[PDB]
Order: C-alpha cells, then sequence, then structure tokens
C-alpha cells in the first residue's frame, strides 16, 4: 500500500482551498 | 476370509441358513478413543495464586523435587513417588494447582472426565485405565488428573 | 518497563515529525532524549538539529555502570542453578527483558527480544512480548515489524486469553494493519471502543475518540450510524468535554452544512500538525467534500448553484470548479449546466447497473473458463 | 422534564402531518404545503430534505 | 494402596481473599468485560463463600 | 428403457413392510439396519433410493420375508408419542398468574429470546443455556 495505495490527486494545490477562497478578498466580501 | 484378523470384538455378519461368517464389518470407533481425554499445553497462572503459598511450596517439595531431580533421589536411595493426593473444599484450587505444577515442571497435563459416560458400557473402564495410561505411557512426560470419581 | 516505553516513540514522533516547524517542542524533547530513553539515537538529531554538547558525557556513564548492572541475577542463576529444576529459574533475562528492551537499542534489543523470545512457554508474558516488539517496530517506523509481528499477535497465541487481551490487540488501528485506509476495517476497530478509562498506547482517551469520530466520518454516510456514534452514552459524554468535535460533527449530522466548511479548517489546524502526517490528510479531506457534496445533491433534482453556495458557504465560482473537478474524476454522479445556474442530478436506474455489473463479471468468469479449457486437453 | 418530551412530541407530530398532507399529492407546489402547515419556506424546505436523507 | 503405590497427601483450606481475588480473576478471563472493574472491591464487597 | 426400469423395481414395495431404523452404512447399496421386531440385520439397498435421506438414525421400511431395505418414510413415522396438538392447549393466561414477575420474565428470556439474539452470548462469552430445572416446595 506504500504510503497512498493507488490513484489520489497530484494538484499540490487543495489545502483547505475553501478556506483560502474565505480569505481571498473575505470571502469576496462575503457573497 | 481368514482367522488371525478375526479379533475380540468386531462386528461380524452370519449367514441365513447355517451361521457361517460372512463378511468383517467395519467397526465404529473404540469408545474411550472417541471421547478421549484432552491433551492440553498447559495455560499456568504463572504462579501468582497468593493465599496458596504454603501448598505452593508443598506441592513443590512432594511432586516436583522427583521429577526435577533423579540424581538427589538416587544418591539418597529413596524410591521415588509415584501419586499424589488433594482433599479440601471444593473449588479451593483442585485443577488449577495441577494445571500449574504441569505447566511449570514442562510436562502435558492431561484431565479425566470418565465419571459415568465411560461405565455405559460396562466393562470400558476396564479399558479406560488402560488405554488412557497406554497414551500417558507413549506421548511425553506427563501427569494424569483424575478426580474423585473412582471412590465414587 | 516497557509497557511505558511507548513513551520513545510518542515523544519522538511528537517532535521529530513536525519539528520542521517545531520551537518549543524541540526543549520539550531535550530532557526525554537524555533522561529517559533507549539508547544512542539520543544522539541521531544532530543530523537535523545541532551538534549536541552534554549528552556525551552523562549517557554512557551511566550505561556501561548498567552494564555494569547487568551482571545482576544473571551470576546469581549461575549460583542458582545449582539446584537441578529446570536448568533454570524465573531470576535471570527472563525477568531481566525489561532493561534489554527498554534500554536496549533495536539492533540489539530486536535479538534481546529475540533472547526473551527463548523463554517459557505461558501465552500472557508470550502475548505481553510480542505487544513490547510491535511498539518496538513502532519506535522507529520500521514498517516490516508491525507488519509481520501483528499476524503472530492476533493469530498465533490466539488460543487462551481471549476477551480480555483483545483490548491490547486495538494497536493493529493506526498501525501497519490501518494505514491511511482511514476506512471500514480501521473504523470497525475503532468502533469497538466499550471502555472509557485509559489504558496507554496513544494518551488521553479524548484523543482516542476524536479519531474514533474523525474515522466514523470516512466510515459510514448514514447506514445505522446515528446509533453508533450519536446514540452512544460515553461518546456523548467525551462530546460534551470537547466542543469544537461536537461542532465538527453536529454540522454534519443535522445537515446544516456552512459551518461544517469552519469546522474541516478547524481540522485542518490539526490534520497535518499532529504526528501522524508523514502520509498525507488528502484522501481525508477530499472525501469529505464529497461526501458532503453527497448528501446536500440527494434529495435535490434541479439545485440551482446559487442556493448552493449560500448552502455551503461562499464561492460561486468555487462551487462551479470543484463540481467540474469531481464530476470528471468519476464519483458524484450529476451533470452541471454552466448557463442558467442550474445543477442537474442523473442517477442510474437498479436495472441499468446492475445489468453492466452482470456483463462485466461475467466476461471475466467465461474468460477464465476458457483459460482453464484451453489448460488441459491441449 | 416536558421541554425535551415537548419538542420530540412535536417533531414527530410535524413528520406525521407532513406524511398525512401529502398522501394525495403527486407534484404539488411547496408554497401550497407552506401555507397550509402556517410555517416558512425554509423551515419546511429543510425538515422534507431530512426526510428524505 | 498405602506402601508404595500412593504417597503423602495435601489438604486445602477455604480461600482467603487474596486467593479469592485470584479465582476471581483467573474466572474473568474468558469475558468480554470493560476496564476499571476494581476486582478487588468486588472481592471485599462479599465477606466470604467458596470458588 | 432404463427409467422403465426404474419404474419396475418398485414392485418389491408393495404394502406390507415392517419398519426399522438404519445404523451405519458399509459399502455401496449395502448396509446394516435394525429391525423394531428386535433383532439387528445386515440388509441390501435398492439402488432407486437416493442417499440424502439417510443420516440420524431415520426410520426406514423393510421388507418381510427378504428383510432388505426397501423404503424410507417421513422423517418421524413411529414415535408412539404425539405433540401438544391444538385442542390441548391448556387455556391457563399469563395474566392469570399472580405475582411470579421475578420468574415470568426469567423464563421468558431463557425460551424465546436467544432465538434471535444467539450472537450476543458469543460476544460477551457466557456459553448460552439449554435447560431451566424448577424447584421449590410442593404447590
Amino acid at each position: 500500500e506504500d504510503n497512498w495505495d493507488d490513484d489520489n490527486v497530484e494538484d499540490d494545490f487543495s489545502n483547505q482551498l475553501r478556506a483560502e477562497l474565505e480569505k481571498h478578498g473575505y470571502k469576496m466580501e462575503t457573497s | 476370509i481368514d482367522i488371525n484378523d478375526v479379533t475380540p470384538n468386531c462386528r461380524v455378519a452370519l449367514r441365513n441358513d447355517s451361521y457361517t461368517l460372512h463378511k468383517i464389518l467395519p467397526n465404529k470407533v473404540d469408545p474411550l478413543v472417541s471421547l478421549m481425554m484432552v491433551e492440553k499445553v498447559p495455560d499456568s497462572t504463572y504462579e501468582m495464586i497468593g493465599g496458596l503459598d504454603k501448598q505452593i511450596k508443598e506441592i513443590k517439595e512432594v511432586i516436583e523435587l522427583p521429577v526435577k531431580h533423579p540424581e538427589l533421589f538416587e544418591a539418597l536411595g529413596i524410591a521415588q513417588p509415584k501419586g499424589v493426593l488433594l482433599y479440601g473444599p471444593p473449588g479451593t484450587g483442585k485443577t488449577l494447582l495441577a494445571r500449574a505444577v504441569a505447566h511449570h515442571t514442562d510436562c502435558t497435563f492431561i484431565r479425566v472426565s470418565g465419571s459415568e459416560l465411560v461405565q455405559k458400557f460396562i466393562g470400558e473402564g476396564a479399558r479406560m485405565v488402560r488405554e488412557l495410561f497406554v497414551m500417558a505411557r507413549e506421548h511425553a512426560p506427563s501427569i494424569i488428573f483424575m478426580d474423585e470419581i473412582d471412590s465414587i | 518497563p516497557k509497557n511505558p516505553d511507548l513513551r520513545i516513540a510518542q515523544l519522538r514522533f511528537l517532535l521529530s515529525l513536525p519539528e520542521h516547524r517545531g520551537d518549543a517542542a524541540v526543549r520539550d524533547e531535550l530532557m526525554a532524549a537524555v533522561r529517559d530513553n533507549n539508547m544512542a539515537p539520543y544522539y541521531e538529531a544532530l543530523c537535523k538539529s545541532l551538534d549536541w554538547q552534554i549528552d556525551v558525557d552523562l549517557l554512557n556513564k551511566m550505561k556501561k555502570a548498567n552494564e555494569d548492572e547487568l551482571k545482576r541475577l544473571d551470576e546469581e542463576l549461575e549460583d542458582a542453578e545449582k539446584n537441578l529444576g529446570e536448568s533454570e529459574i524465573r531470576d535471570a533475562m527472563m525477568a531481566k527483558a525489561e532493561y534489554l528492551c527498554r534500554i536496549g537499542d533495536k539492533e540489539g534489543a530486536l535479538t534481546a527480544f529475540r533472547k526473551t523470545y527463548d523463554k517459557t512457554v505461558a501465552l500472557g508474558h508470550r502475548l505481553d512480548i510480542v505487544f513490547y516488539l510491535l511498539r518496538i517496530g513502532l519506535f522507529y517506523m520500521d514498517n516490516d515489524l508491525i507488519t509481520r509481528n501483528t499476524e503472530k499477535a492476533k493469530s498465533l497465541i490466539e488460543e487462551g486469553g481471549d476477551w480480555d487481551r483483545r483490548n491490547r490487540l486495538k494497536v493493529y488501528q493506526g498501525l501497519y494493519c490501518v494505514a491511511i485506509r482511514d476506512f471500514k476495517q480501521a473504523a470497525e476497530l475503532f468502533l469497538d471502543t466499550v471502555s472509557t478509562f485509559t489504558s496507554y498506547e496513544l494518551m488521553d482517551y479524548k484523543t482516542f475518540v476524536t479519531y474514533t469520530v474523525y474515522v466514523s466520518m470516512i466510515a459510514l454516510e448514514r447506514p445505522d450510524l446515528r446509533e453508533k456514534v450519536i446514540k452512544g452514552a460515553e461518546i456523548l459524554e467525551v462530546l460534551h468535554s470537547l466542543p469544537a468535535v461536537r461542532q465538527y460533527l453536529f454540522s454534519l449530522y443535522e445537515c446544516r452544512y456552512s459551518v461544517f466548511f469552519q469546522s474541516l479548517a478547524v481540522v485542518e489546524q490539526e490534520m497535518k500538525k499532529d504526528w501522524l502526517f508523514a502520509p498525507h490528510y488528502r484522501y481525508y479531506v477530499r472525501e469529505m467534500r464529497i461526501h458532503a457534496y453527497s448528501q446536500l445533491l440527494e434529495s435535490y433534482r434541479s439545485l440551482t448553484l446559487g442556493y448552493m453556495a449560500e448552502a455551503f458557504g461562499v464561492g460561486v465560482e468555487f462551487i462551479d470548479q470543484e463540481l467540474s473537478r469531481f464530476i470528471a474524476a468519476g464519483r458524484l454522479h450529476c451533470k452541471i449546466d454552466k448557463v442558467n445556474e442550474i445543477v442537474e442530478t442523473n442517477r442510474p436506474d437498479s436495472k441499468n447497473w446492475q445489468y453492466q455489473e452482470t456483463i462485466k463479471k461475467g466476461d471475466l468468469l467465461l474468460n477464465r473458463v476458457q483459460k482453464l479449457s484451453r489448460v488441459i486437453n491441449m | 422534564i416536558i421541554s425535551t418530551h415537548l419538542a420530540k412530541l412535536y417533531d414527530n407530530l410535524l413528520e406525521q402531518n407532513l406524511i398525512r398532507v401529502i398522501e394525495p399529492f403527486s407534484r404539488v407546489q411547496i408554497e401550497h404545503i407552506s401555507s397550509l402547515i402556517k410555517l416558512s419556506k425554509a423551515d419546511v424546505e429543510r425538515k422534507l430534505s431530512q426526510m428524505i436523507l | 494402596l498405602r506402601p508404595g503405590r500412593i504417597d503423602r497427601k495435601i489438604e486445602f483450606p477455604p480461600p482467603n481473599e487474596e486467593a479469592r481475588l485470584d479465582i476471581l480473576k483467573i474466572h474473568s478471563r474468558k469475558m468480554n468485560l470493560t476496564r476499571g472493574i476494581n476486582l478487588r472491591k468486588i472481592a471485599e464487597l462479599m465477606p466470604g463463600a467458596s470458588g | 428403457e432404463f427409467l422403465h426400469a426404474q419404474e419396475e423395481v418398485k414392485r418389491i414395495q408393495s404394502i406390507p413392510l415392517v419398519i426399522g431404523q438404519f445404523l451405519e452404512a458399509v459399502d455401496q447399496n449395502t448396509a446394516i439396519v435394525g429391525s423394531t421386531t428386535g433383532s439387528n440385520y445386515y440388509v441390501r439397498i435398492l439402488s432407486t433410493i437416493d442417499r440424502e435421506l439417510l443420516k440420524p438414525n431415520a426410520s426406514v421400511a423393510l421388507h418381510k420375508h427378504s428383510n432388505a431395505l426397501v423404503d424410507v418414510l417421513p422423517p418421524e413415522a413411529d414415535s408412539s408419542i404425539m405433540m401438544l396438538t391444538s385442542d390441548q392447549k391448556p387455556d391457563v393466561m399469563y395474566a392469570d398468574i399472580g405475582g411470579m414477575d421475578i420468574q415470568k420474565q426469567e423464563v421468558r428470556e431463557a425460551v424465546e429470546l436467544p432465538l434471535t439474539h444467539f450472537e450476543l452470548y458469543k460476544q460477551i462469552g457466557i456459553d448460552p443455556p439449554r435447560g431451566v430445572l424448577m424447584y421449590g416446595p410442593p404447590g
């Protein structure tokens, strides 16, 4: 299984990205 | 058929008109070996059982020392004992001490139920004490555990 | 003290994996690398940290004296095997394995474990030494001892002592038995948590129930999940103890969403900041996002995504790009419409999916049958 | 202890009334259900969502 | 049975509190029980009995 | 024609057959059987009889003169003891008994409850009981 079995995703950018969007312009001025 | 293969206690078929031995039927089981006294790897208590410490020392000096020291008995010229009798109120270390002793003496533990299910075929007891001892002679250095029932 | 020896792995992973971003935790590990650890790995951190000064002085000075205290009862057995009992008695290494497995380094402590495996055939001390060896495998992240000896721990000594030793085989969770596959085996073993009171291992039983409620989210959506986590006395008791994790659970069970995303960020605050982040928690965060979108998308045939944004939080274009990734990934079966802001879902009826599964399984079976037919009779 | 019992009986009678009113319809509007139950659209919507879930 | 065949016999008393707790700990092995049962409290809970 | 002869061998069924109990099987189409007349026999078995129907000493039918195994009865034929029928219910209600709830509830959970919940004994380790013996002063 090594460390992640198989598949997954290698975008290397999705790390609480919704929280970054909420931080992006203060959630787009809280839309 | 052949004479030599005919043994005591094997089922045979007799013909209808004149009783001649037709065919030896196969036997079903030896009754004592079917219900055979189960040999276990002895799961001891690792001797933590407090309160019976006097009983621990007594069972040590009484039964363990002949197994571990044949040289001491041979040098002193003392005949090694064969059996050990235990008595008391029930539940107070009947079977537990035997298991702990058997595991600590590096021997297998054999328990004989043998109360009345054996004696249903009246003389099976006369073979029960036979074949059991045969296995206890052929398996390993071991002990035999037997209950009140013989006095019964 | 091999049962408290897991302090080695516990605090050594409490620093050594987050030591890339741990300042005070270095000082925390300072009075435990020297004062109470196994052996020469107390140096080892100089390959990552500074050169070290003082640990060269004292740690050798005790250890040879401890080797001078290692005559101990060995010579007392040499003058105590004069009794002809078993050519042995319970005085020597069999009663001295605590030092040689607690202070022994694994390059020699593995041989010490083998030495005290050549021991009495009592199942209790044997099972204890195997659990000690499993923890010693978890000391250095060997990932082979915790594979090999776990089969021995679960199956080979399974002839007695059961139904009360089984709360010590709970180490097979987070170990090589349960890797980053935070799923049915791991959550099933974690859901057998019929206990409140501590039994060492991972410490701090609140952390155990947070691990159980974290694996419960990836375990089941709601097939009888309300009985097993929501309707339980002790789990609700520790949920009364821990408020934010209770918020994380109840923002999903009540289907409130929105604030659930905030709780996810809070979970992010300890998703990787614990010791167990050398495998990644991406297969947990993405699985939780897909699970939340699946429970929202159920019971809504033609849902406008303007409603979906206010239901989940913010990010209309974020909702669009997230669904554009997840639909074409293969999960979350729906068909988003870019114009008219509708996210229309389609679900296969249960005759077509069954038809495809029968066709595929029958194809592989007929191929196997034809291969077996070609093997015999030329 | 009448608070939790009354809230629970309120919820069970809510879902019993909602399953009672919905038997004749097949494709009703949620506005008619909301007007007949004298509650807002949002609580009705989330309650039916929880009922399907 | 005394000459040669059998030998010395060992008595057994009614059990004390320590042997009672040991018997209780032995017989609670094959049972799915809670931790923290405090079997010593159960041992002092009843005054005296057999095994 | 074999299917004709398979039906044709059923002449030996006839009607006045004695009833016995099968015991053990020796070889193919030949086994021992215990007649209820008292004696024990070693008979031949017809090939028409399937071997599925014999195991736990089931009741079988034997020939009169030849004394060979011919027929297999339904699994209870001779028992000489019948069930509690349907008109033999002795019409005593549960609520007719007063003040026995400490043992009415105990005997209810010891009879019908482990029909369903049998796995709960194995995951705890009680080794579920088979019998229960009542006693007390006479009346």
